[PDB]
This record gives C-alpha cells, structure tokens and sequence, in this order.
C-alpha cells in the first residue's frame, strides 16, 4: 500500500529531512488508522485522531507530520545530527504495511 | 479426441512442406507424413485432461493461518488473494485474463498447546469463518458486534465434521479477473503499480466460537481454492523466476535454463 | 428434471446429474468441454499460407 | 504477376510501403473493431475521429548496435504526446483503440541479424528491489527507446525496472514470449514486420493514462554482425498506427 | 426419512472431485462476459505454438541471449556435428523451460510428434546445407554424419525460405512416454551435421547463427496432471 | 433485469425534460439521454440481489446467552424479540410493516470452566431448547415438570451434531408484524408506549439435559433469525442514530452526517 | 437403505443458504394477508425515490437543518463555485446518509445513473442561472467555470419551474464501481457554478438557498450484500 | 411431484425442487421474485406529469 | 399544456435550459449541415468528431454596467483555445463549422434594458 517501501534518503546535516510515507487504502480496508514511526524505538504514534511525541529523547520537538487519514504520513525531521533505518507502519485490520527508510548524515 | 496420421508413400514434387518461413509467425502445420513415409494409425488418444477446466480444477491450498483460543491472537484476519501461494498462482498466471467461479474449502486443525494448567478436559471446539465484503465493517476483537453476523456470509463448523465448503460466484467489477495489470490506480501514475491495485476480493476472519477448555488450544485453518467454470483469455509464458512477493511481479534474475555439459551433451 | 450425459470411458455408459442448488454457481465443474481452435495463436497470419506451397514467393 | 513480399498499408492520411515484408500477423485472429452495443458500459455518445487519430505515427529511430540488448515501448504512453491521438487521449476519460504496429529495419545483403517484434498485453514489469515497484518515466517512455540491459540491474533502495533481456523484465523465459502475436525481422529475407493488434483488455474501455494495455518489445535474439566496410549505423524505426479510436467522458484536459 | 447407510469414503475431502456446494452469496448478478481476443480452451493449443529452444545452454551462456543461438561457421571439413540433445521434452534441460516442455512438466504422460523448426539467421549471401537427423532409441547417439545418415533425416538447404522443420515422428513401443527420465521409455537422439560447408563470399561474415523452435503436432496428447517441480516456495509471500 | 439506455442525437425543442417541479413530490423520471447524447447500450445487469427476500434472508444472530451446568444459572430464559441485536433489527426497520416466516438456528458452544475438581472426564453434553408460547407455563428450576415437555415445541440436540434448525410460521395476531407502533396498549394512553406493547412472540428456554461431568461447564447458546417468504409494506428512512434500548425507539441526537472540510471539499 | 457418502461441507451451518427445515408448530393457520398501501418488492424502488442531500455538511452545520440548504447570493462576479463533491454514493459523506447512499452502504458493487435534482428555494423575484456540471474521472476537480464548461453540464435557468435535474451519466471502464473508496474506480466530480448572477429587485432578499435531491435512474443495479458499517453495538440492549 | 425451474445464471440451466415437509412454512426461500413497481413511491401524484411536457403549466 | 417560452437545447454532452426565451432564430433559414459532395473541393477524408467539438462552450461573463457601450467576439478566435474544438482547429488546415450562439442575461422584474444579440458575417473593422 505504502509508495516505495524501501528508500535510502541521504541529506546533509542542518536542513530538514522529508521522509515520505504516502499510502493508498484498499476498499477492503475499513479500520482505525494507526500510524507508528520506528527508528533503529517509537518516535511518533497516531491513534484516535491524535499525534503522540512518545517522549523520544533523541528526537523530541524535531519530528512532526508534514500534512492525516487522507493518505499522507510524511515526517520532516529538523536539525539532524539520527542515522538509522526509519520504519513507518501504517496499520489496517485486513493488511498492515510498513516502509523502511535508511537515513544518512 | 486428437487428430490421427495419414499414410504417405515416396514423393518427388516441386511442392515443399518442410521448407517454410518462420519470420511470418505462422508455426508450420507439418504432419509426420510430410517429411517421411508413415502408416495410417488411428490415434484414439483424447486431449481431455489438458482442458483449461481440468487443468485448474484441482483444490489447492492458498494460505494457512493459526489463531489461538486464549492470548494475543484470538482471531485470524487474511485478505483474500490467490497470490500468497505458489503452485495455484503460477497455474492461473498462464492466462493474462481469467474468469472462474470459486469453491472455497476450509481444513481446520486444532492442537493442545504445551502449558501447565491441570485437569484439561476441553469440550468439542466450534469455529466460525466470516467473509467481510470490501467496504464492510471488520472485527477488531474476538467478541465485537461484527462477529454476531448481520448480512456477511459466514459458516459455523463444529470440529470433527466434514470440512466446510461454500461456493463463490465470479466476484469482479470488470468482465474478468486480470492476472496481470500494467497500470496504476492513480491517474497521476504515482502510487502502487500492479495486480493489487485492481483486485480486492474482501477479507476472511476465523475465530473460536467457544474457548473450548481450560488449556490453550491453537487452531490452524487452511484455505483451499478450486477454480470452476473457468474461461481463460490471452495465454502468456509461465513464470520462469521464483516469486519473491505477493503484491507484485518483482523477481530475481535467473538463468534461462539449467545448463548442461556441452552443446552436444546428452544429459 | 434430470440431465443424462455419457461418462468419460476408454476407447475401443451414462451418468445422471440433477442440479440441486438454484443459484447455478454451485453446479459441478464443466469438465466435458473438448473444443479447441489453434488458429487464434498458431497460424495467426492475415493471409493463408498453404504449407505445401512456398511460404515467401 | 503476383508477389507475397510487397505490401502497402494505407490508414488515415499516411500510408507505408514495404518491398520485402513477411505476412501481416492479425493479433489473435480478431481484426480490431468499434465497441459493439452488446457489451457497452459507457452511456455517453463516443467521439470517433477515425482519420484524425487512425493514421501512421512514426516514432524515434533507435540504433541497432552489436551490443544492443533490446527495447520496449508502452504503446498508449508512446503516443500520449503525438498529435490528436495524444490530445484526445488527454481530454477524454475512457479510451478504446486497436493498434497496427509496424517496425522497419533495413540492412544490406551482407549484414546479418534477427529481431523479435512481439507486442505483449499487460507487460507488468518488476523493479530491481523486490519490495518496491518501478516509478513512471523508468517503466514508461514518451517517444523514448526504453532500452533493455543485458546485465542484471543492481538491486538497491531504488525504483529502477529490471531491464534483464533474458527475462524481458517480467521474470519469464524470453524464448517463450513467441506465444504473443510476433513477427521476426531476419535481415537476410524481410526488412519489415507488421502486427495488427486488437484491443485486448478485460473491461470494455479503460483510461489510457491510467493503464497501458499492450507494449511493443524488440529483442534481438541474433546480434547484428557485419564485415568492415559496411554501414555501421543501421537503425530501427517504429511506425505505430492506432485503429478504431473510441473515446468517452469528456473532461478538462490533464491527468 | 429415507433409510440410508454411508458408504466408506464419506465425510472426506478430495482435491480432485467435482460436486455441488451451496453458494455463500445467493443470486449474485455476475458481470456479463464480453469478447476478449484469444480465448484458450485447451492447453495443447498453446503447446502447438512455436517456442525458442535454448540449445546452446552451455555454462554461463544460460545467463544471456546466447543460450538460444546455435553457432555455425565455415570450417575446412564436413560431417562436423552442430549440436545434439535427447528427446525428453519434459526432463531434458534443452526442452524443460520451453513453452511445450514447461506445460509438459505439469503432466506425467506424453505422446505425439514434435516440429523442430530451424531458422537460419545468417547473412543473406551465406549458403549452408545441414543434415537435421533424429535417431530412434536403441543404440548410442550417432558420433559421425554417416552413422546419423541411416536414421530419419532431412537435408535442409538454405535459400529464399529460411526456416526448415524437422517433424520428429512418434516411434515408441508404449502408447505414452514418461515426462521424466526412464531407461524403459528413452525418447531418442536429435542431432544436426554439416551436409557440405557454409560457404560465404568475401566481405561477409563466416560465423552465422541458427535458432531452433519447438512445437507439438496435431497428434500430441498429455494425461495424469501433477504439480510442476520447477516452482518452489519457503513461506507465503 | 434492469432497464437499458436508448440512443439520442442533438435536440432543440420547446419540450424540456430536465426543468421540472420537485414541489409536486414526483421524482423526475429523467433517463441519461434527456440531458445529453447517449449511445444504445444493452444493460444485462439484474436487480436480483436487491430483492426484499434476498435483502433480509441472511441468517443473523439476535441474542447469545450463557447457562452453566452447575451453579446459580442452571437454565437460560430469553423473551423472543429481534430488537436485542442491531444489524438484523436495522434491516427489518426499513419497512413499517413486515410479514415473514422464521428459520431459527441455534449455535451452542460448551467450555470447561476453570476449577479444582480432579479427574474431569465429562461425557458428551446433551441440550434442550424449549419454546414457551405466550400464556404458557414457564420453568422456575432446571428440573421442573415444565421441562418434561407436554405440548410446547422443544428440540433436543446432543453436542457435536449439526446445529438444530426449526422453521417457525408467521406468528402474529394482526395481519403483519408491526416494526413501529405509535400507540399505547392502554386506551387511557397511560403505560408502556411502543413496539413492545403489541409484539409478544413467547419465551425461549435452554438447559443441560445431563450435568455432563464432575467439573463445571458453561454453555453459550447463540440464536440466529433468518426472515423467509418476506413481504414488506411502507418503506421508512433507516435509523440514523445508534440504538440505546431494546423495548423503545429512544435515541441520542446525532449529526445528520459526518462533516467534511468545506462545501467545495472533495474528501 | 440407500448407500450414500457425505460430501465435504456436510453438517455445517452457512448464513447464506436457502433450504428446508421442519416446522416447530405444524399446521399453524397463519393470519390471512390483507392489502396494505405501498408494498415494496425491490430495494431499488426506494433508491429511485428522492432524498435531500446534506451538501453543506460543514463543521457544526451537520447538527442543524442548515446541512441541506446550499447558500447562494448575488456577488459582484461570475464563475464562482457554488459547491462540489466526489461521485461516491457509498463512501462520500455528502451521499452516505442519503436514502440512496445508506441503502448502497448495505451492498458492495453499484452501477447506473444518478438524478441530482436541484430545487431553488429562493424568492419569487430572484432570477439566478447556474452551470450544474459533472466532470468524468481522470483529471483534477475543475477550479474555474471554464474548466468545468468542457465536461457534461446543464445550464439550469430559474423560472416558473423551480427544480432542474442533472442526470449524471454512467461513464466508467468497469461494469460496476466499488461502494467504498478506490483509486481504480474513482466516480468523478460534481460541481455547480454561477452562469451569470442571481439578480434580485429592491426590497427583496439577495441571499437565496438551494436544496439538492439524489435518486437512482431506471438503470441502477447493486450486488454483493454486506452488513452496513454505520450501525454499531456494544452489548445487547 | 418435482418442480423444475431455471437456475440464476450469468448473462450473455435447470434445478429440481421437491417440497418434503407438508407444513408449507418449511419451503425454501422464494428468492426468484424479480417484480417491481416504483409508481407507488416514485411518481405518486394523482394526475400524470409527462416528463417532456412542462410540470406546472 | 404547452408554453412557447420554455426551451431546452442539447448538444454533445452539455445542454442548456431557458425558462423564459424568445423563438430561436435559424440563421438565414438554413440549418447548418455537413459539406455535401456536390460542392466539395478538398480530397482528403474529413474528420468529424461530432461530439468532441459539437458541445456548449461557456465563455467569460461580462458586466452590463449602465455605462457599457457594447462587446464583440470573433467566434472562431473565441474558441481557438477551448477544448478539442481548439486543438483540432490548431492541427487541421481547413475548417468548416456551423454555430449555435446563446447569450444569457437574467435580471429581476424591476431592472430594465435591451440588448441586440446579432451575429455579423465578415465583420471587417
């Protein structure tokens, strides 16, 4: 469902990194939208139509949704140092898809 | 019934049946008698088991999932799709378009999970298989109102009975299931690309009607698909490389064919 | 209203089929359909090419 | 007298003439025709230009080097930006059309080679990385060669389509492709190949931008070989003519 | 009630039975069928269609388009063998991944003729004569052109027409041969030789290539469906 | 079978099919060709699955109750009423009056309750489902004379058998079940007001014929109602707000419809 | 006894099967049926009936009668969009709770035309011309009147007759569209614009309202019954 | 005394039904009833309103 | 009943409805028709979209101030950039087409005014 699930985004230190997690929903998918972001552990959560900082010390106040249930769950991490694999797991009861982004610098 | 051979004697004429031009794309219709002498043999053989219907009518498991009666995974949720398996998927791919009715059969098997609870005298297990049509409400817990069953087709099968078998009529908005789709769902051409975009056949939910007993029991449900009343269009070459994913045709490059010793080797 | 058809036997017999369900999508598989036409895929050329005659004149 | 080789195809306002050609392959045996009312599903009155769109379009020539693995053209995408066929495709929502593919490649008697001119329906292709699908402009090409690559495409976090010629990008034997309507360009006898392709889709009509029903693949099975002194730049030019165009759902232009 | 006794075999599941079963969704109005060009009703129609045969499956060449081309050249000699492969459309690697062979790998018993169509893809000036020859089972594969001359053979000559078909006859004691290897039902040996030499004029290449196609005649039959051994799977995708 | 479209060319006339007067209450019978040009398309689609019978013929659970084999709740007593559930109730409400036969199916499931009694080797459970017609004697204990069964219709089902299914003919003093009743039972207009006053269909009693074994076992019985031979009168708008009670139509005020961004938004 | 074997699928319960079952109470004399005005035999007859469409479902207005009224007024301009909504009778909120849309939410596949009937509930002296326009799927929703002018449109003019119907044609590649949202089967865009301006005389209101109705033409079909996602339940009432 | 009726098939077949129970309330569901009349709810006006003709004269 | 004022014109995929309108003026008495072969001079097979081009195009509205002298639209030039009528006009060399002009201007009963909607052939200015 998620566009381009394997991605390698390399960006220099100092500018915001845009991490896309655009997803398309099947007709069979009629479930609460749970969007969770992981780093290698939970950076942000979206359940019950609200956004959760999740008290992540490395990335607190630097991570926010760029856009939502419309189909966009991208994140613009600001003021990078952060190097790791960022996993975005949009969740639906029939199928749950995940996207892994490798971030460099 | 297959066509038979016709007798032929020695020949010497301007007409040449063997020499042809394969550039045209017409496979030469040359019988054995054309390039030799042959006797009149009545072939009683019949191409009966090579029929498309006989070719794809065998029941073939597509997906097996396991749900426990007590714990995290109380119920099993599988999106309907023939791409999960390999043998049936490859059989269907031979045809670019296909139009077949379905006869789903469920083989459910229970298993007393190792534990320490004593006096495990479990009563006969009862299972429920519910088909949620696309756009329909989907269960979140094993005991939500969705399980009660309002209009969705569900089958209740007590264990030890003959395996449940419900036939499904052709279910596609188009005029035929498309095995291959060279297109995107989005007009912009950005997003998911492939068979997954056009094929949604609903979701299947399996749960334990009764907990069954004191001890934990894990129930394996196997789903079997048998195409019936099949009509196939546009035959395509069989998938040479091993499948890697269910939602896409992505493959790993593989040798055209297993190699042999030399160009004159006979092994 | 029973339909009687020949059973698949060897070379060199009848069976009776009654459709119980009225849905008509529950009918048994229609295996006995031995019809073929190779012209669509084999020999798809617009102009007929007689095998005995030379192909490219 | 008569001769099988010579043939002249006239469509719209542009006709082609081939002195040496092999018999035309008429698709699966069904000459393309307009949508009959027994199976129509769009209630709008379809526009049928029938001359404006049904004419021979000549795409861009491509060089047949002795190292060229192959080429693929998504027919709907290829003509998306050429003439009214492109304009009417941009405007209308639904689009149904038959195709008259014609590939020309002429070489002297001393050259050698062999092409496989085959149009493949639903050429769903696979990306180098198994998890993600190829992006548009990598899978599709506007009047572009979209050439195959003999070496297996390195698989990384990208959306490059597998151009592996020995798989044709569909993970299938390239030799087994013959099942699709196909005509060979053996330089020794025929310098041209023509396939008339009927409209092959599961639905009566489909958006041409949304999905490409057929893709013309030219895969040289036998490489071009010539002795020094012969012409070293022999091109392959493709002239695709649409037939029986039928369009519904007039909307504002774009996609 | 009607008194009945359940015979053995009741309440069982068979993967190869045709019966009736209540429809989950009654009175579903199926989408009416249309005309799609190229309906297939029998697998054998697909087998009849031509398919390129990777005769040169040697070493690394199975990883390139060189697998299909068969190499011929002007050599100072005659009777030199061009290629050779056993008649095992199911088991032989030469035929295994061809459209006829791969469909055959979905069955167990096969019988009929084979149309090996050889297309000369050489220069327009090259003139080569070839002794396509099929040896019936029983003796060792022919090592010389004279040995092969005896068995069924066609002296293919290259002219305006390029391709020549060697229609392999159905010579066998059993009405059906096994798709897999077996000493009892050895299909035979198919080989090509140089009847003369592929002579070419100057300023023209002396290294021509030949492609080979495979097809089933109108007397081809298959029976005993089985799952193919080529596909494989570890876990669901 | 659905009606098809008829061809039309360009038109220019005094007659206007589009311009109408919705004040009259006549929904305009305008076909697509009236306001544009359309081709002659033969629509082979059939309104077969939208029939009232096909709409409400699906088996749908109405109520599940649980009775133990030893303890306080030896037997389960449920008054017959389709209002307890939500999906089937909402389906039936679409029609102010409805006249349908019933095909009750009972899905009974047992469960070994956690305990400490050892050597729990329970024999196969046997259950009895008794329908007490209104005004009939009703059981007070699990072993009263009422359970013996004099004339009431009861079904005895041993566990592990196919689920019991008894058909019920239309059971109403009036000429049709009234889904909605804007009236009081009392002429004075003081007392219960609603569907409950006129609809009494009897009571259902489920019990364990045999205790089953040493250990306590809890039996869940699920009751499924499938309307058949249905005739419906006076269609009504579907219930927009969530149900709060079974005996009344009382509701909580809810938004006409889920909101969107703006009046020009497309989501 | 008659020897029988039980096929797979026996002794099971299916929620969607029609069969026979012994009556609990035999020979019950049912109460004879009478004539009740308005028998319904097909759900689609109810779909054909008009139903007000809450086009102005903005914010808190879904909690008032203001949800149905669509606001129009005399503004110094032309081509200003009046409203707009996607053609998703099942998924779109605009259509979801309408009588056609809610019945559709009980099914999965839909096909046919829609009679959007627009009733001008303004003053008797107000004269406003409107370009009701439906854009077929494929491009972005029209942002200007000229963009919408191309797609199917009706220039509704207000006179003695009030209501004008925009009969949305069935333009689609698939014989049936999904009731839920899907990129593959996007229904299209329906929008209204000011052809001119709603001019009114003095001492008369310049802020008129327009109501919109929805109905299914005589070529509307549905299939694949499913339970509706709008109802909900926690425990039995 | 068997009643034979057509099965519900696609567009572009028979099944046999025998009533076992004599009660007649046990008969299978009568699904094959495709009869409709929108006049009762749609177009309920006393005087006919021809669509082509003006509604309010 | 019947009424002369009401009228509905349908063309292509877009129709218009006028509650109050005066009788249509059919040009010089000759309803537009395709080029008959008795008087053709181009030997090429003409393309006739007949739906793609024959549809109601709505141009830009103009304000009728009490100080507005008049307006003029060159019909071919006006549609040169609108839809396929514009695209096909850009591509093809020769072009023959009839016209169905329709001008809308609605005002309340208390407004007053009068326009002259006239199409002038060969308006050399």
């Amino acid at each position: 469902s998620i566009t381009t699930p394997e991605e390698m985004i390399e960006k220099a230190k100092g500018e915001t990194a845009y991490l896309p997690c655009k997803f398309t929903l099947s007709p069979e998918d009629q479930g609460p939208l749970d969007i969770e972001w992981l780093i290698s552990q939970v950076i942000i959560l979206y359940s019950g139509d609200k956004i959760y900082d999740d008290y992540y010390p490395d990335l607190k106040g630097r991570v926010h949704f760029t856009s939502l249930k419309s189909g966009d769950a991208s994140i613009n991490v600001t003021n990078l140092q952060d190097i790791g694999t960022y996993q975005c797991k949009v969740k639906k009861a029939p199928g749950v898809a995940n996207k892994k982004i490798h971030l460099v610098v | 019934r297959v066509a038979d051979t016709v007798g032929t004697g020695p020949t010497n004429s301007e007409a040449i049946p063997a020499l042809t031009a394969a550039e045209t794309g017409h496979t030469s219709q040359v019988v054995p008698g054309d390039t030799m002498q042959t006797r009149h043999v009545k072939n009683y053989h019949s191409r009966s088991e090579s029929t498309v219907e006989n070719f794809l009518c065998r029941s073939a498991c597509v997906y097996f999932t396991e749900y426990k009666n007590s714990g995290s995974k109380r119920y099993a949720e599988w999106v309907v799709t023939t791409r999960q398996a390999a043998q049936l998927r490859r059989k269907l791919e031979f045809f670019t378009y296909i139009r077949f009715d379905l006869e789903l059969t469920f083989v459910i098997t229970s298993t007393q999970q190792p534990s320490t609870t004593q006096n495990q005298d479990a009563q006969i297990l009862t299972h429920q298989i519910m088909y949620v049509p696309p756009g329909g409400p989907v269960p979140d817990k094993v005991d939500s109102y969705v399980w009660q069953t309002s209009t969705n087709p569900s089958v209740f099968w007590t264990e030890g009975n003959a395996p449940p078998r419900m036939s499904i009529p052709f279910l596609s908005i188009g005029n035929a299931y498309s095995n291959f789709y060279d297109g995107w769902s989005d007009f912009s051409r950005d997003g998911v690309y492939g068979i997954n975009t056009l094929n949604s056949m609903g979701t299947l939910y399996a749960r334990h009607v009764n907990t069954g007993g004191t001890g934990p029991i894990k129930s394996t449900i196997r789903i079997y698909f048998k195409p019936k009343h099949v009509k196939a269009w546009i035959p395509r070459p069989p998938r040479l490389c091993q499948y890697e994913k269910a939602k896409n045709v992505n493959f790993q490059p593989s040798g055209v064919t297993t190699t042999r010793q030399s160009i004159t080797a006979m092994t | 209203g029973a339909q009687v058809s020949t059973q698949k036997t060897g070379a060199h017999i009848h069976y009776t089929n009654i459709n119980y369900y009225k849905d008509a999508a529950s009918n048994s598989a229609t295996r006995q359909d031995f019809a073929q036409d190779p012209g669509k895929f084999t020999e798809p050329v617009k102009d007929i090419m007689i095998k005995s005659l030379p192909a490219l004149n | 007298g008569y001769s099988d080789r010579v043939r002249s195809i006239t469509l719209g306002n542009s006709t082609i003439t081939t002195q040496e050609c092999a018999n035309v392959v008429v698709g699966y045996g069904v000459w393309p025709d307009y949508l009959k009312d027994n199976e129509a599903t769009a209630e709008d009155q379809p526009t049928q230009p029938d001359v404006a769109t049904c004419r021979f379009y000549t795409l861009d020539s491509v060089q047949w080097q002795k190292t060229s693995p192959g080429w693929w053209w998504k027919l709907p995408d290829a003509l998306s930006n050429l003439g009214l066929f492109g304009q009417n495709m941009q405007y209308h929502y639904l689009g149904r059309t038959g195709y008259t593919i014609h590939v020309q490649c002429n070489a002297s008697k001393f050259h050698q080679g062999c092409l496989l001119v085959v149009c493949v329906p639903e050429a769903e292709m696979g990306c180098a990385t198994l998890d993600n699908t190829p992006s548009s402009a990598e899978l599709l090409g506007g009047d572009a060669a979209k050439e195959f690559a003999g070496e297996p495409i390195a698989s990384g976090s990208n959306k490059l389509v597998q151009r592996v010629v020995y798989n044709a990008g569909m993970g299938i034997g390239v030799g087994n492709l013959t099942i699709f309507p196909h005509q060979w360009i053996n330089l020794r006898t025929n310098n041209s190949a023509t396939i008339v392709m009927p409209y092959t889709n599961s639905v009566p009509m489909d958006n041409m931008f949304r999905h490409n029903n057929v893709t013309l693949m030219v895969i040289p099975f036998v490489p071009l070989d010539y002795c020094p002194g012969s012409t070293t730049y022999v091109p392959i030019t493709v002239t695709i003519a649409p037939m029986n165009a039928e369009y519904n759902g007039l909307r504002l232009a774009g996609h | 009630g009607l008194p009945t006794m359940n015979t053995p075999g009741s309440c069982q599941f068979l993967t190869s039975d045709d019966f009736q079963s209540p429809s989950a969704m009654p009175q579903y109005d199926v989408t009416p069928e249309m005309r799609i060009p190229g309906e297939v009703k029998n697998l054998m129609e697909i087998a009849e269609v031509d398919s390129v045969v990777p005769v040169q499956n040697v070493g690394e060449k199975v990883n390139s388009m060189e697998a299909y081309q068969i190499p011929v050249r002007s050599n100072e000699g005659s009777g030199t063998q061009v290629f050779g492969f056993p008649l095992q459309p199911g088991y032989s690697s030469v035929f295994s991944r061809t459209l006829l062979g791969e469909i055959l790998n979905y069955y167990t018993h096969w019988s009929g003729s084979i149309k090996l169509t050889f297309m000369f893809c050489g220069s327009a000036m090259a003139t080569g004569k070839f002794l396509l020859a099929y040896s019936p089972l029983g003796a060792g594969a022919p090592t010389k052109r004279v040995d092969a001359m005896l068995g069924t053979h066609v002296v293919w000559d290259v002219g305006l027409q390029s391709s020549c078909v060697l229609c392999i006859p159905w010579i066998s004691q059993t009405h059906y041969r096994y798709v897999a290897s077996d000493e009892c039902t050895a299909g035979g040996f198919i080989t090509c030789w140089y009847q003369t030499n592929i002579v070419v004029p100057a300023d023209a290449q002396s290294s021509c290539y030949i492609m080979c196609f495979v097809s089933a005649c109108n007397d081809f039959s298959v029976r005993l469906l089985k799952d193919t051994p080529f596909i494989s799977q570890e876990n669901f995708f």
